[PDB]
């Protein structure tokens, strides 16, 4: 979905650092805490929160509208891949007339030391 | 506020209180390891459930951290300890909701059990009771700690309010309170952290019946020293 | 309403007090072998134990008096020995036991004729300071298959215990009681703590009643006084 992978499906070896900003858009009245954590390649899904604490982590709480944003350290070609995974550190809490579901929008990017190599054209169409 | 790979986010500008006034220092006696590494990061122990029949919470230290964190690995395997505790006890809660929580840090905090009827002849607490790992312990008796010890005159120790109207974190930095320079790690619990309802939970119907308590703590200054087992 | 000396932490503990009775009877069931072994338990005034459990970790050295007499308070001329087994050195069991003999164990010869001895004990701790609250075990070891009553416990508090007996080879002539005083010279308190709320149920932990009570609730209601 994002620009920069349609542009990494134009070119086959790339490698850099990556910026995730995750943007909440409850009301203004809500508040909670969320669990963000990335756990490197090879080793596996953490299995439950408190053993994704343990590993590189990051406490994103509703004082914070969007400001809260993951840095990924490094990315090549040849679990290949690590994963980040978002996790329900405390329950969504609002006060009366406040909506009790709410939805955030995750924005990503590239760092400047991103890069990619071998060209390649692989379009669906036409 | 980032030390280390852990990333936690609370207010810069409250109130941090020092424990009997003496900041987590290093012994530089003869009674002997000093690791500020993956031992200095933020721990964050699962959050707890602030319930209008909520009676209150307590946590052991430092056996909270035996067997959860990389911090434990090196309490296991040195037969002595010794270390400061920077706590943070903060909990998310709307204009719309009310309480009033007294955390607070009672030093040598001995759980007492119970014995009614015509002859009292009771056992001793359990090790869940004793010893309650990061999962903590809901009081049974809070009005008297479950020690007769009566929660009125708690605020003689390490303390800070909790208002859901005034306050919505609470900072404790407690130094290494011992008899002994070196102590055990798995068998002394130094100091417990209590965290006690005084003024109930009350809202309109339609809220979010829980408010939580989230528990974000990191060893100051810890040295294990000793030698592995 | 001038002076601050009345509430320091001297001033407060410094009083000599009734911490323990022997009876050494001239015929019962009781003492029938005419010595008996008091360990000291700062416990035996009544007071006390709630004064100095407002505080965690306490130091302080110990003057004990031992006021004997018969019964009915009349002095005979009986000679007397109470003798201090320090914390490692093992109590007397039997009359003739070779406690009684060993000089580690320092005695005290008095006469009831004579004014009540008066000896004085430091600190006997290996750690720096007494414990009234230990949240743990005393073992640094795994040992955890046994029945752990040993929560609360803290044997480096052991100030040692005293040994009171009658002189000589045969029982004494006269029926005897003696009785004793300690009094906290030099005081120093650390960790304050809530004062008992409860009544205490043991000794050597502060368990409390299946039923909770309270300091007062003299309002019938919270408008009136």
């Amino acid at each position: 979905s994002t620009l920069l992978g349609q542009l990494c499906g134009y070119y086959t070896q790339w490698s850099g650092s990556l910026e995730v900003t995750f943007m909440f858009t409850g009301s203004f009245m809500a508040t909670g805490k969320m669990l963000i954590a990335y756990t490197p390649p090879g080793g596996p899904l953490p299995k439950d929160r408190a053993t994704a604490m343990l590993g590189t982590h990051v406490i994103w709480d509703f004082g914070l509208q969007s400001s809260v944003t993951l840095v990924i350290p490094w990315i090549s070609n040849t679990y290949t891949t690590g994963l980040v995974s978002i996790w329900y550190q405390t329950n969504y809490v609002v006060p009366i007339g406040a909506p009790n579901t709410a939805y955030i929008i995750a924005l990503a990017a590239a760092q400047k030391n991103f890069t990619m190599q071998l060209c390649k054209d692989a379009s669906d169409i036409l | 506020l980032t030390i280390g790979n852990s990333t936690i986010t609370t207010q810069e500008a409250a109130n941090i209180i020092v424990g009997y006034g003496e900041w987590p220092s290093y012994c530089s006696d003869s009674d002997a390891t000093r690791p500020d590494v993956s031992v200095n990061r933020f721990y964050t122990l699962d959050t707890k459930l602030w319930e209008k029949s909520s009676k209150g919470w307590y946590w052991k230290f430092p056996d909270v951290l035996t067997e959860t964190g990389v911090f434990g690995q090196n309490a296991q395997f040195h037969y002595l300890y010794r270390s400061g505790f920077c706590i943070h006890v903060q909990c998310n809660a709307s204009k719309f909701h009310q309480g009033a929580l007294l955390v607070a840090v009672l030093p040598e905090y001995v759980i007492g059990t119970v014995a009614g009827g015509t002859g009292t002849e009771d056992s001793h607490p359990p090790y869940k009771q004793t010893q309650p790992g990061a999962d903590g312990f809901e009081l049974q008796h809070p009005y008297v700690l479950d020690a007769g010890i009566p929660i009125s005159q708690l605020t003689v120790c390490p303390h800070q309010w909790i208002n859901l109207r005034t306050n919505n974190c609470a900072t404790i930095i407690v130094p290494y309170i011992n008899a002994l320079p070196f102590d055990s790690a798995l068998n002394h619990c130094n100091f417990g952290l209590l965290v006690v309802p005084i003024s109930p939970l009350d809202y309109d119907q339609g809220a979010t019946p829980v408010i939580p308590i989230t528990i974000t703590l990191a060893p100051m200054c810890s040295e294990f020293a000793g030698l592995r087992q | 309403s001038h002076s601050t000396a009345e509430t320091t932490l001297d001033s407060f503990f410094s009083r000599a007090g009734l911490v323990g009775e022997i009876d050494l009877p001239l015929e019962g069931t009781t003492n029938p072998n005419g010595y008996a072994n008091w360990d000291i338990d700062i416990t035996g005034y009544a007071q006390m134990r709630r004064k100095v459990e407002l505080f965690t970790y306490m130091r302080f050295d110990a003057e004990f008096t031992f006021v004997a007499c018969t019964p009915t308070g009349e002095v005979v001329p009986q000679l007397l020995q109470y003798m201090f087994v320090p914390p490692g050195a093992p109590k007397p069991d039997s009359r003739e036991s070779l406690a009684w003999q060993t000089a580690t164990n320092p005695s005290v010869f008095v006469k009831l004729s004579d004014p009540p001895a008066q000896v004085s004990v430091p600190f006997m701790s290996p750690a720096s300071a007494y414990q009234w609250f230990y949240d743990g075990y005393p073992t640094f070891g795994e040992h955890k298959q046994e029945k752990d009553l040993e929560y609360g416990a803290c044997p480096n508090n052991m100030m040692g215990t005293f040994s009171v007996r009658t002189v000589g080879t045969s029982k004494s002539k006269y029926p005897l009681v003696v009785r004793i005083y300690m009094r906290m010279k030099h005081v120093r308190a650390w960790i304050p703590r809530p004062m008992r709320n409860q009544n205490y149920l043991f000794k050597a932990n502060p368990n409390y009643a299946g039923n909770s009570i309270k300091p007062t609730g003299a309002s019938r209601t919270a408008i009136t006084t």
